[PDB]
Parts: C-alpha cells; sequence; structure tokens
C-alpha cells in the first residue's frame, strides 16, 4: 500500500484526453 | 543446474553489448545506464532527469 | 550543556533509526523541469519570495 | 562524557630506560586512593610531559645560536 | 562423484630430508589395510598441513616480535 500511495501521489492522483 | 537463462537478472542482451561494445567511458555510462529497472519508480526518477 | 563535540557526534547517530530530510535540500535536488509541476505543490507554496 | 578511547602504547618506557635524568623529576608521583590503571596513564602523561619540557629545553639551549662567535678560535 | 586429477608432485620428502624438524609428528598414521598410493597422498596431505601449521607459527611469532626497548640496549 506504501509504494501504490506514492505512486499515486507522485503522479496526478475541453481538454482533448490522449491516451498512450 | 547452474544458469536459467529466463531467471536471471543479465539475460542475453545485456551479454552481446558487452561483447559488442568498444572499451570506452561512454560504453561505461551505457552499461550504468541499462541496469536501470522497469519499475514505476524508475520510471518517476527518470522523468526527473 | 557540554563543551564536548565528540559525544554530541555520537549522541545524534546513536543506531538513528528515522532520517528525515528537509525541505531545502529535496527543492535543490530537483531541476526546474519537474519544480513547477503540480506534483511539487507543497515545495512550491512556500517558495514564495 | 567520555573521550577517545587510549591507543596501544605498548610497554614501560622507564623501566627500559631508567637512566635517562628524566627519571628522578618523574619519581615523584603515587597513587592515592587511585587504582593502577589510572595512576599508569597518569604516569605516561607525566612521562610525555616530561619528555615534551626535555626536548624543548634541548630546543631552546641548541636555537639560540646555532653557530657562535667563540668557536671562531677554534 | 569424483574430483580433479592429483598433480605431480614427485619424490617423498621426510625421507629425502631426514634432518628437517616435524618428523616425529608425521608418522603417526594407522594403514589400516590401506593401499600403496592413497596412504601416500594421505601422507601428502598430512605434511602439507603441518608444515603450513609449522610456517603459521613462525610467521606470528615473527609479527609478535617487532624490534624491542629490550634489545635496543645491545
Amino acid at each position: 500500500q506504501q509504494v501504490n500511495d506514492y505512486i499515486k501521489a507522485k503522479v496526478g492522483a475541453q481538454q482533448a484526453t490522449c491516451e498512450i | 543446474q547452474l544458469f536459467a537463462e529466463y531467471r536471471e537478472w543479465h539475460r542475453s542482451p545485456m551479454g552481446k553489448y558487452a561483447a559488442e561494445c568498444l572499451p570506452s567511458l561512454v560504453s561505461i555510462s551505457g552499461m550504468t545506464a541499462m541496469h536501470i529497472k522497469m519499475s514505476p519508480m524508475a520510471y518517476i526518477a527518470q522523468a526527473k532527469l | 550543556n557540554h563543551m564536548n563535540v565528540l559525544v554530541i557526534v555520537d549522541e545524534f547517530y546513536d543506531n538513528k533509526y528515522a532520517a528525515p530530510v528537509t525541505d531545502i535540500a529535496l527543492k535543490c535536488g530537483l531541476p526546474t523541469e519537474d519544480f513547477l509541476h503540480p506534483s511539487n505543490y507543497d515545495l512550491l507554496r512556500l517558495e514564495l519570495h | 562524557a567520555r573521550r577517545l578511547p587510549k591507543p596501544t602504547l605498548q610497554g614501560r618506557l622507564e623501566a627500559d630506560f631508567p637512566d635517562s635524568p628524566l627519571l628522578p623529576k618523574f619519581q615523584e608521583l603515587n597513587q592515592n586512593n587511585l587504582p593502577n590503571d589510572v595512576f599508569r596513564e597518569a604516569q605516561r602523561s607525566y612521562l610525555v610531559f616530561l619528555t615534551s619540557q626535555f626536548c624543548y629545553e634541548e630546543y631552546v639551549q641548541r636555537t639560540f645560536g646555532v653557530p657562535r662567535r667563540q668557536r671562531a678560535i677554534d
């Protein structure tokens, strides 16, 4: 859970949404 | 009984890069650079640099 | 309390578990390409002058 | 509330060379409600103090003038 | 299952050097119907173990002896 939380914290948890 | 190439840290492409590159400063830099994992923390630490 | 620097060096790292880092070093570590990113909002919102 | 550990410093120096003239200025210290080990370290400190004082004297007396005007005739 | 081949190792050193020490310690090897070379190779291994032990003790007495102050009076 801690690494999952750190990942969700250091990224983001019309605008033209783009996939990758 | 001694070496499973699939279940191993250093697989065959890194052995090819070792056997094919010229010994230089830049090759040492590359072989350090290819020891980075495919972890999401590695993606984060690569995005920051 | 006393002018003995040696024990002062000893009585800080006495199997020191928690190693908290200051905000200033964590600021100057990362470069400018991610400092303005909204992930770094807590470092940004106390950089006001 | 402590210091560095004591160094190795093997042997007793005054036992092997008791003939040096620093011994009569060494032999006055004594243990008084004091064990042998702390008195031994105090003896080591007094010995290195007396040897430093003695080499300071032997430096000062030889560097008043390293030549002299009196040595011209001989 | 097996091991390396044994090296050349020609000569019977305790016979060719009887004036050497530690030959008292070497002789007490039981031969409970042991054949004529496996006893010889056990003897070889015991000989190198004994000279290794002897040179280890001569090294440890050569490093215990730093030039002392007690021999400095000579």
